[PDB]
């Protein structure tokens, strides 16, 4: 509804490919309320300031606001007018480079740390225009708003962090994975509490050091300047050597 | 190759939400005794010869019948909200099953088995008396809350009310019926010809308001118990104080960070109190209260602050006089190597920086399997850093538990200690417990088992201790020993001290264990086929390793045979005096019915008597209600005793067999 | 340091063509195979082989499925693809 | 339509109102189609 | 699919009874195997 949950053409905003979840509400009362962040430039190298500078085209989950604090069977969405955070109870929190990770201390929910661009980075344009994402999630982690559930809790408690994940990922620019995912807690004096960490592998790649050599022996004969033509023919999935004889074909 | 078990299930009917309306499920029948044996084997004769009966040839048709609301307009749906249910079975011989058997198009033939409205054996029916939580009428037409008032089902009939037999009159039956809760009442799916119906209603729930979010507010199992409440808490999310019908009360707080409660307090207001930690693991716990009205216990934090250790060691190492009981020192990571922090320094001083870059030291010293590997594999690495991981113990994922017993700070009693391991399956690997000074296995540092005992303090009882297939199953477990430590030794090493003793599971591909292989020197093994399973025991088993000779045990296993449904009808046993006859063949016959419960059952030697004279009852008989209460049981040893409970699932009444009718207030 | 093994073997896989998009495989074997730890036994837990047959869509393949299964004369009949 | 490995196709188009049509441009042959006729090499400016 | 562009053949294909042909008609070079013929040109309007 809200164009903060759409994915339009930054040339015409009626153009929306993609609308995203805003909002939710159970037959319960419950309901959800979904914050996104479009991209911007935010701490771009000059390339992509200086060749495709395009703001507003991919959006990122940022918040989900979700713990009811006030009965309703209406639809959170409303009029389109984002929430306090003051109305919700818990908060999921997607952190794209906004404050540390290594903190012994829990990550705070609020920040003014930007969010940073990856070295890998790329677009789509299935839908007709350009769109540019720029950056993946380095963690993701969850807040309580402890006085609405406690009523005694000092005020600045709102953002009450309970748990996070670290992920890091190989940005190896060409492209980049999830490698290392860890659960970690926070001791309300400081102190640090894990699990040991997820670790992932990817296949690799190097020319440099794994290219080798063999004679098509198996080929021979085989040349595209006469009538020969590389083709899956018959059975397909691999190609076969097609060639085109006067009248008459023959295939290997 | 022959002679398989089988079963259908075959949709009848669905409404245009695909909810199954009508449905079938469908025993076949066993085929008939083949030319050819297939399975033989290493059976006695008699157990093929023995495996036939008619339970296992009946067709057993189930059929269900039933509906749901669906609730629709432009903005508000709800599917699914199932109201009714009835269910019958219809049983037809091998002379009802043609040819390629059953299948949809045959079963709605209007000559059909159950299209005709052939006769069937009622089971029993549910119904959802569904309520807007304002009224304790039902409504006809459940709400998009779908609240529910209460749920009705079957308990009796009139077949249900014969079971009762005699000595019960049946003025009295109807009455205590109507005492006992249950209502007679229509079905939901009736026939012609059928009558009323005698139900309970049960599991009743009172709902809150929408302000409120719509939460339960009081419940009960039934209208012949108490009814009782609780508090939501102003988020309507957690149960607070709840309380009983007596006037009782318990109460509860809750850590926020995990929205777990922390606190309890019981009815007798006395104290229950744990920690969580950052993931929000227990820690420790603590309790009081009084005893003749004189207080005791270990008191509150703040007279009784602790602190747990981290390390493991420094838990091993505390003293009596503790504050808490049953401390709970976690480490999920002991299973990660760590390197020497001061002989990392020392390395760490040029590579620190490329092995935390690379991921192979955290930030808080951890070394990942993976990034290791990868610069060893990239020849970046060093090798007293590689010596370094090599020599770093690892102990598999553990926790530690330590338990006391004094109140308040007063010592006398020593800590009981408790480790325990498991795997990154989540499968417990071992525990032990710690013991008093004496002969203990040895290990080495490095984990090395040895079974050669010597004494010593540190003492522990080991035990449970399991190998795994990593699919599920465990393949090979040890017998409790003691050892020197506590910590977790080598499973290589256990295995070359082949002293030690274990026993060996091997599995079928389905998880069923065939054989156990033990430290005696003997197994137990078993057959499956799909009318029986053989069990062989160890004297039977031991024959094999060609006392009393053997011989006299061998091909001697209990057979149990079953039904088209999976019940055991036959019990075969096989009697030898002696190693050099032959055996009488014993066996034991169950028969089940309408709901497969035991109809009865009788022995071989009266068994054999009722062949030749109908004098002869089974041994026992069953009669039981819809949901399979055993109503009435006779003996031929203990004679008839009738029991009648009810909603609640307790007697109002029984009968004794030489007729002493006792009721209960 | 006992390992577990598994493998899949794939089979009469197709293209819808018309929508563009990949129907799925006809046939899919999984193996297990318990390569377990030594000194454990001289008897182990077999391996087993999972025979898994699928609807791709395409009663060019559908339908030609049924004769790589296991075969029983006693069998009922085999089940066909119903349209109402 | 289809040929086999080396088959060739055989037919003759003709026109059955022969007139002043001079001697033999009745009919022409039919071998491997695809804008066939009945000259191996089709000429225009032949003269005739 | 006898040869690549750099290979040749050395064949020569020739007729039986060559009394009623012209001196050398009798025979046809063969080097090329892709519908060749055994002349560097061909052409039916030759006077040849």
């Amino acid at each position: 509804k809200s164009p903060q949950a759409r994915i339009s053409n930054p040339s015409q905003t009626t153009q929306t490919a993609q609308w995203l979840l805003e909002a939710s509400v159970s037959s319960r009362g419950e309901q959800i309320y979904y914050q996104y962040r479009a991209e911007d430039d935010t701490g771009c190298e000059a390339d992509e300031i200086t060749h495709h500078l395009q703001a507003t085209a991919q959006r990122y989950l940022h918040i989900v606001y979700y713990g009811n604090r006030t009965a309703s069977e209406t639809l959170p969405g409303l009029d389109g007018s984002a929430p306090s955070q003051a109305d919700w109870l818990f908060y999921l929190v997607f952190d794209y480079g906004e404050r540390s990770n290594n903190l012994k201390t829990p990550p705070a929910f609020s920040t003014t740390g930007s969010w940073l661009c990856r070295q890998d980075r790329f677009s789509r344009y299935e839908y007709g225009f350009e769109i540019r994402t720029r950056r993946l999630c380095r963690q993701v982690l969850m807040y309580h708003h402890l006085q609405a559930l406690d009523s005694k809790i000092t005020e600045h408690n709102g953002p009450t962090l309970v748990s996070r994940l670290i992920l890091n990922y190989d940005e190896s620019a060409i492209a980049s994975t999830l490698v290392f995912v860890r659960r970690v807690g926070h001791e309300q004096d400081g102190n640090v509490v894990t699990l040991p960490p997820l670790e992932l592998a990817y296949q690799d790649f190097s020319p440099r050091h794994h290219a080798h050599w063999q004679p098509m022996d198996v080929l021979a004969n085989f040349n595209a300047i006469q009538r020969w033509q590389l083709v899956d023919l018959k059975g397909e999935g691999l190609p076969g050597l097609l060639y085109q004889d006067k009248g008459a074909w023959w295939y290997r | 190759a022959s002679d398989p078990q089988c079963s259908q299930n075959i949709t009848l009917s669905s409404d245009r939400f695909g909810q199954p309306l009508k449905q079938l499920s469908v025993q076949y029948p066993r085929r008939q005794q083949p030319a050819i044996n297939l399975y033989p084997d290493t059976l006695p004769d008699k157990l093929l010869a023995n495996s036939y009966d008619d339970q296992q040839r009946q067709l057993r048709l189930t059929y269900q019948q039933s509906s749901w609301h669906h609730l629709t307009n432009n903005t508000v749906r709800v599917l699914g909200l199932p109201d009714s249910t009835r269910s019958d079975i219809f049983t037809y011989g091998a002379e009802n099953v043609p040819a390629g058997g059953l299948n949809l198009e045959l079963l709605s033939d209007k000559n059909s088995l159950i299209a005709d409205d052939k006769p069937r054996e009622y089971l029993g029916q549910q119904k959802t008396a569904y309520t807007d939580g304002q009224n304790t009428t039902p409504l006809q037409t459940p709400t998009r809350q779908a609240l529910i008032a209460f749920t009705e089902t079957t308990v009796f009939n009139q077949s249900t009310l014969s079971a009762f037999n005699g000595s019960i009159p049946s003025d009295k039956l109807s009455t205590t019926l109507e005492q006992a809760g249950y209502q007679q009442t229509n079905y939901l799916f009736p026939r012609t010809g059928e009558d009323k119906v005698w139900v309970a209603h049960h599991g009743y729930t009172d709902y809150g308001t929408a302000a409120q979010f719509w939460r339960p507010q009081k419940q009960s199992n039934t209208q012949l118990t108490g009814k009782i409440t609780l508090i939501w808490d102003a988020n309507y999310c957690v149960v607070v104080q709840t309380r009983d019908a007596a006037g009782l009360t318990t109460s509860a707080k809750y850590d926020w960070r995990f929205l777990t409660p922390v606190q309890l307090t019981d009815i007798n207001d006395n104290q229950h109190l744990i920690t969580l930690d950052a993931l929000g693991r227990p820690i420790t716990l603590r309790f009081w209260g009084t005893e003749n009205g004189k207080m005791t216990g270990y008191s509150s934090p703040e007279k009784a602050s602790f602190s747990p250790p981290s390390d493991v060691n420094a838990a091993i190492e505390l003293k009596k006089p503790l504050p808490v009981a049953q401390c709970q020192v976690y480490a999920p990571e002991s299973w990660m190597p760590v390197l020497s922090q001061k002989t990392f320094n020392r390395l760490a001083e040029q590579d620190w920086q490329k092995l935390y870059n690379a991921r192979i030291i955290t930030e808080d010293g951890r070394i990942c399997t993976l990034a290791y590997r990868r610069w060893v594999q990239s020849q970046k690495a060093i090798p007293q850093l590689i010596s370094l991981l090599n020599n770093g113990p690892r102990l598999p994922p553990h926790s530690l538990t330590l338990t006391t017993d004094r109140y308040d700070h007063d010592p006398e009693q020593q800590i009981r200690q408790q480790v325990v391991f498991s795997d990154g399956f989540g499968r417990l690997l071992q525990a032990a417990a710690r013991h008093e000074a004496g002969m203990a296995r040895q290990r080495n540092e490095d984990g090395s088992l040895i079974i050669n005992v010597q004494h010593t303090e540190n003492r522990w009882a080991v035990t449970g201790r399991t190998e795994y297939d990593n699919k599920g199953q465990p393949i090979r477990t040890y017998q409790p020993y003691f050892l020197n430590d506590w910590r977790y030794v080598s499973n290589d090493s256990a295995r070359q001290e082949k002293e030690a003793y274990a026993d060996t599971h091997v599995y079928d591909p389905i998880g069923r264990e065939i054989k156990v292989i033990t430290a005696k020197g003997w197994f137990r093994r078993t057959l499956f086929t799909p009318w029986f399973t053989v069990n062989e025991d160890e004297n039977d088993t031991a024959a094999e390793v060609k006392n009393i000779d053997p011989k006299l045990y061998q091909k001697t296993p209990t057979v149990s045979v079953y039904d088209n449904r999976g019940l055991i009808i036959r019990n075969i046993d096989f009697h030898r005096t002696t190693a050099n006859g032959d055996p009488d063949t014993r066996i034991t016959r169950h028969q089940y019915d309408i709901h497969g419960h035991l109809n009865q059952s009788i022995d071989p030697r009266l068994y054999e008597a009722k062949q030749t004279n109908n004098t002869i009852k089974p041994n026992f008989l069953w009669q039981y209600d819809l949901t399979g209460n055993p109503l009435c049981t006779e003996s031929i040893d203990a004679g008839r005793t009738v029991t009648l409970n009810d909603i609640e699932g307790r007697p109002l009444l029984t009968v004794t067999a030489t007729g002493v009718i006792q009721t209960r207030q | 340091g006992n390992k577990l093994v598994t493998t899949l073997r794939y089979a009469r896989g197709a293209w819808d063509g018309r929508e563009r998009e990949f129907r799925g495989f006809g046939y899919v074997e999984q193996t297990d195979s318990h390569q377990l730890a030594q000194g454990n036994a001289p008897e182990r837990t077999p391996p087993a082989l999972t025979k898994n047959w699928y609807a791709t869509g395409l009663p060019v393949i559908d339908n030609a499925l049924s004769t790589e299964y296991w075969r029983d004369d006693q069998a009922f009949a085999g089940f066909s693809p119903r349209f109402t | 339509a289809l040929l086999g490995p080396y088959q060739d196709v055989q037919a003759i188009l003709s026109y059955g109102d022969k007139a002043g049509l001079a001697n033999g441009c009745e009919a022409l042959a039919v071998s491997h189609g695809m804008n066939d006729s009945g000259q191996f090499q089709l000429d225009f400016n032949d003269g005739k």
